[PDB]
């Protein structure tokens, strides 16, 4: 919703036991919506005594890992699961699946305020990493590299640059920093234009059926595949409004009877992995989040992509 | 009803080894036991257009730019040091026997027919043309395949090692004894009674074959081409390499052996080539055609039945062919 | 459990029963002819459609591998310049004119072979149709390269009468022609149990010899062999 | 792009490997490719491969790479004489001018 | 019904050795027989940036750094001793004949009409003017390619090997003998008669063709270069080798081939550049332009095509060339 004036980059964090499953059709990488929210939770612990705000996230996923295992007849996966405790009775509780994975990724937050000019960048870059390290990114612990041999610092790289080829320098740099991993960028407009390439080709099809037809491998008789521009995975693009919004303490059971809560449904779009260097700027992979809650729709998208 | 056997494979007679290669002079070749070998070695072509054009790379300006990128490539050579001018040529030559007898045979009444067939045809004559012919091929360095085409005298010397040393020497003029005309000499004679005696069974022949050849100083000699796996750049593309056993150049075995084998005269084209290899319908690979078809019914597989099945007896040159091929020895019979 | 007949394939499980971890299994063997081909170990509660299903891959390629391995020869008839492919035609047997060459604005149209080595034939456009007519490969030729020479001969002194595998490849099942037994048995003009005694083999019993006219024609109506 | 990309996702990998695996002795190891296939070797060597590097400027690699996607382009006469070739020309040498800019500025 | 052969594979005659160079001084070329071999040696280089830009390398600081940087390689030089003046190449050629008759053919009804037309071809004109075009070519030192082109004095002597002795011996002027006129001398016609007589089978020719150059004492000559695989660093980066057999540099066989190649004065363009090559398309690769167009028809292909299946003969020096591309040979037919 605001051009950053910084670039914080969180470096290489392994996360321990992240969310596998990040949606109710789609498992594997998780939601950019926990990324949003960790990094929210970051500007609500450490970023308002910055003086600063932390808003937008580009994800880079310098490596992944599925503790997952391919059962011998079938082409698809379970999840390896964890021994929960035994009931009061002793006997085995009931199981509930959830799949778990090491994420090893990295973060460019968007900084704007005044703090910037009031502090020493790689002291509030050093406050949010310590603050960072003690915390969670997707249901998983945040390994804070100890006794390695060469731990990494972040680099708080101004936006506002004082020439064209210095920021264009800087943002090659901060690229180079995060090389190894793909941005995961939001593909509304893609989706969209497939949605009515495939209603010019059938009519009445649901943008289900054009995301579905963006990860699938389509076979085509003469037999060869249905190209794709990207990597173009499913991803979960927010949540639709399932109800009305009740009172903060209308609502039996809630986290807190302050908030006022709304039942919801998962939003599923497509998003698209990239090679970080295929992009204009390293502002447009920032996640940004975009409530609009009149009408439900509490997404998170990349605005200024493209 | 005596029909054929299935599997009918035949071990190959007069089993020739890797014919090695080494360099040296004329008139020392009475002591080639140390002569240096000839070593395959490399060098670099730069090439222009050549080949037939396909009616689209016919224009000027697309003709100009494959000239103005040549077709760069390292070959494989074979040459003489400039102080050599002869290229000898050793392979033993192992004479076996039994050449009626299959390797295997599915069906015992046709093994025994094929050996009574084979048994009449020793009693009517035995390994006696066939035995000159290879001898003939023998003293002409027809192994000698492109080291002949141009060369200006060459001399075979073929020796009888029977307990690892000569029991009997001949010496020949590989050029007087053409590659047409199979006539008679005495030396050649004793050669084929040699070469008779080893296929009927009688004794244990082997022979040590030498061959020098007036090529010329520091001239191209010619060994055995192997086959290009093409997996490298398009710069050092390897587009010839030769045969060598270690770090010598050399000819394969069997093409020896299918020079010693170019003894077929009797198919029914004329005699403007000469003779062919002994093949399973007469195949010659340069002329890229078959003689001995199976529609004019001179191939071995149809002389043969006739000879064995239902007992027509062919001609005596096609009995000679048809010996010649058991001889030579193949995967005969239905797959 | 028992031996799978699809096509000219047995599925044939191994009689010892083993329970690799707590379940039991069997050792499947896919059989082409007298060679065996893939074998994989199957869990006995797996059903004889699954063990099918399971192999058809092996299967499937199998009959690509078979219909490459005798794909007919192909021959191209090009202008005078020869670069340019007006037609191509699956040939069944190669005319026996041709030799070694190549277009010559002589002549405006020339036959040729798919191979380099191209042999061919100056013709115009009838003697193409004549010899398209007479040496044109059937679409299912390929299994001609499964069959030996003497089951396909013309010649009724070398032809041998086809075995039960020799006719199991294209009567029933999943054949290699796909069609059926009831299907071959009214393309050969008869009704079901007797085009079932030739499909029969094992003892003499139901043993029938196909004809070698009845064989021929068979062929001739499966489009495998003589269906110009 | 998505093959030169990958070049450089492959030097990302090569990020993680050994410091200086590209000092080991060997008859032929790439010694062309070498200084932008281990960046990290200017850590080990204060002057003899150090300043290398930085006075080279290493970008002329990526056209042996091209060469390289010259094996990926298809043997047809018909591109080669259509403008299809120039506009492959064309396509190569934007995107290998990205990749040796890319691999220019590597000292930074 | 003569179609042409879809394989038409041609040996080489005029069939050359590999030219070793070695170095000494004028005069004493009669004592030429144990000269020291010219060996290839290394000296590096360091070199200013000079090659055209392309307009974004032509900033004034940009191009500083560049200069500032000069490229290092390491070149393999050729250079004659500093008390050697002059420079002796020496090589064989080995004239075969059966120039009509492919190594490799398909069709035989082809492959006859070809041999005919090429008999009919040497029966009203035999190998006279080819020859005679070969012995000048053999005349001047045009296997000195870069080698005698700033030289004070070539000499040439050809020498005639009958049994391992000189029989005629050739000792030539390269001079008066020039690069673009094929005028009539006695010894070049007979010369001319040699290569006559081996270009149409009546006998054996070997040649020994040494030339001098005299170029200057310690001056850099010019042997075949090789290829670079490039495997190596950037400074030491190796950027040319020259070829040698046995530390000893020599000229390519190839390269001595297509300089006696070089008699083709019948392209249809103008003749005041002088000879190029017998090729198929009259290629040329120094001026990146074809003579001899198929848009023109005179080319090899047409001309031959024309000549053996229309029996359109063409222009006799156009006979004169498609049998002179005879005799370099090829992989002429489909390709």
């Amino acid at each position: 919703v605001t051009d950053p004036e910084a670039l914080l980059l969180l470096p290489r964090l392994s996360i321990q036991n992240a969310n596998a499953i990040s949606s109710p059709l789609t498992w594997g990488f998780p939601s950019p919506g926990a990324f949003t929210g960790f990094v929210h939770a970051l500007q609500r612990r450490v970023g308002i005594s910055l003086d600063i705000e932390l808003d937008g996230v580009g994800i880079v996923c310098h490596r992944f890992e599925a503790q997952i295992s391919q059962p011998a007849g079938k082409r698809t996966k379970v999840f390896n699961l964890t021994r929960n405790p035994l009931n009061r009775d002793g006997s085995t509780a009931a199981i509930v699946e959830e799949g778990r994975a090491h994420l090893e990724v990295s973060l460019l937050l968007g900084v704007h305020g005044d703090g910037l000019d009031d502090h020493p960048a790689q002291e509030i870059a050093r406050q949010v990493q310590e603050q960072a390290g003690a915390m969670r990114l997707a249901g998983g612990s945040i390994l804070p590299w100890c006794n390695e041999r060469f731990p990494a610092p972040n680099a708080e790289l101004l936006m506002l640059g004082g020439s064209d080829e210095q920021r264009r320098k800087n943002q090659r740099r901060l690229t180079r920093r995060l090389l190894p991993g793909f941005a995961l960028v939001s593909r509304e407009a893609l989706l969209q234009q497939h949605l009515e390439t495939l209603r010019t080709t059938l009519p009445e099809a649901t943008t289900l059926d054009a995301l579905l037809d963006l990860c699938r491998i389509n076979f085509e008789p003469p037999w060869q595949v249905r190209d794709k521009p990207g990597w173009l995975v499913p991803i979960p693009a927010g949540y639709n409004a399932l109800s009305p919004l009740y009172l903060p303490g209308e609502v039996r059971n809630a986290r807190d009877r302050e908030t006022p809560l709304r039942f919801v449904e998962n939003l599923f779009g497509l998003g698209e992995w990239l090679s970080p260097h295929r992009v204009a700027a390293l502002s447009d992979l920032l996640w940004y989040h975009h409530a609009e809650p009149d009408k439900g729709l509490y997404r998170w998208s990349t605005p200024r992509f493209v | 009803i005596l029909s054929t056997a299935s599997v009918l494979a035949f071990e190959r007679k007069l089993d020739p080894s890797d014919a090695l290669m080494s360099a040296g002079a004329w008139a020392q070749r009475d002591a080639s036991q140390e002569w240096p070998a000839v070593t395959v070695r490399e060098k670099s072509v730069r090439g222009t257009i050549s080949n037939r054009l396909k009616t689209k790379d016919r224009d000027p300006a697309k003709l100009d730019a494959s000239i103005q990128s040549p077709n760069l490539q390292t070959v494989d050579v074979a040459n003489l040091p400039s102080d050599a001018d002869t290229l000898k040529v050793r392979f033993t030559l192992r004479v076996l026997g039994g050449a009626g007898t299959p390797s295997a045979c599915n069906d015992a009444a046709y093994r025994d027919k094929l050996l009574q067939t084979v048994a009449t045809y020793v009693n009517d004559q035995g390994f006696a043309e066939l035995a000159r012919r290879y001898a003939h091929n023998l003293a002409n360095a027809r192994f000698l395949w492109r080291n002949r085409v141009g060369a200006e005298a060459v001399e075979v010397r073929i020796n009888h090692i029977r307990q690892g040393e000569v029991a009997r020497a001949w010496r020949f003029d590989a050029l007087a004894i053409g590659l047409r005309d199979f006539k008679a000499d005495a030396e050649l004679d004793a050669l084929a009674e040699l070469i008779a005696s080893g296929l009927s069974g009688s004794g244990h022949v082997l022979l040590e074959v030498v061959a020098f050849a007036r090529i010329g100083d520091g001239q191209e000699v010619f060994p055995s081409q192997e086959l290009i796996l093409d997996k490298g750049d398009k710069k050092g593309q390897k587009s010839k390499t030769l045969y060598s056993v270690r770090d010598a150049a050399a000819i394969h075995s069997q093409k020896i052996g299918n020079a010693l084998r170019t003894i077929d005269t009797w198919y029914p084209d004329e005699d403007g080539l000469g003779p062919i290899a002994v093949e399973p319908y007469g195949s010659v690979t340069s002329q890229g055609k078959a003689y001995r078809q199976p529609k004019q019914k001179l191939d071995f597989y149809t002389l043969l039945d006739n000879w064995v099945l239902r007992d027509e007896a062919p001609a005596v040159e096609q009995q000679h062919y048809v010996i010649a091929n058991l001889i030579r020895g193949g995967v005969f019979g239905e797959a | 459990m028992n031996a799978i007949h699809i096509g000219p394939f047995s599925i044939t499980p191994a009689a010892r029963g083993l329970h690799y971890g707590g379940l039991p299994h069997h050792q499947w063997t896919l059989y082409y002819g007298p060679r065996e081909m893939a074998i994989k170990t199957l869990p006995d509660s797996y059903t004889s459609s699954e063990v099918r299903d399971e192999f058809s891959d092996i299967i499937a390629e199998f009959v690509i591998d078979a219909r490459h391995r005798y794909a007919p020869d192909v021959l191209e008839l090009v202008n005078s310049d020869g670069d340019a492919v007006l037609a191509r035609v699956a040939v069944s047997r190669l005319p026996e004119a041709l030799s070694g060459c190549i277009p010559d604005d002589r002549f405006p149209y020339w036959l040729l072979t798919a191979s380099r080595p191209r042999l061919g034939l100056p013709v115009t456009l009838n003697e193409y149709t004549a010899l398209a007519v007479e040496l044109s490969a059937p679409p299912l030729a390929w299994i001609t390269g499964l069959l030996p020479g003497e089951v396909l001969t013309h010649d009724a002194e070398e032809w041998r009468p086809p075995t039960s595998w020799e006719l199991r490849h294209v009567v029933g099942e999943g054949s290699f022609t796909g069609v059926s037994g009831a299907a071959a048995a009214a393309l050969l003009g008869m009704s079901a149990t007797n085009f079932r005694k030739y499909t029969a083999g094992d003892s003499a019993a139901n043993r029938q010899k196909i004809s070698f006219a009845a064989w021929h024609y068979l062929l001739d109506r499966l489009g495998v062999k003589r269906a110009s | 792009a998505q093959i030169c990309d990958e070049a450089l996702q492959y030097a990302a990998r090569l990020r993680e490997l050994e410091p200086g695996w590209s000092a080991t002795p060997g008859c032929q190891l790439h010694d062309a490719e070498q200084l932008w296939l281990d960046p990290l070797r200017a850590q080990t060597d204060e002057t003899f491969l150090q300043r290398r590097l930085r006075g080279d400027w290493p970008a002329e690699v990526g056209n042996r790479f091209a060469n390289w996607l010259n094996r990926a382009v298809s043997s047809d006469s018909q591109i080669l004489g259509s403008p299809e070739a120039a506009q492959w020309s064309q396509e190569l040498s934007k995107e290998l001018t990205m990749f040796k800019e890319i691999l220019e500025d590597e000292r930074d």
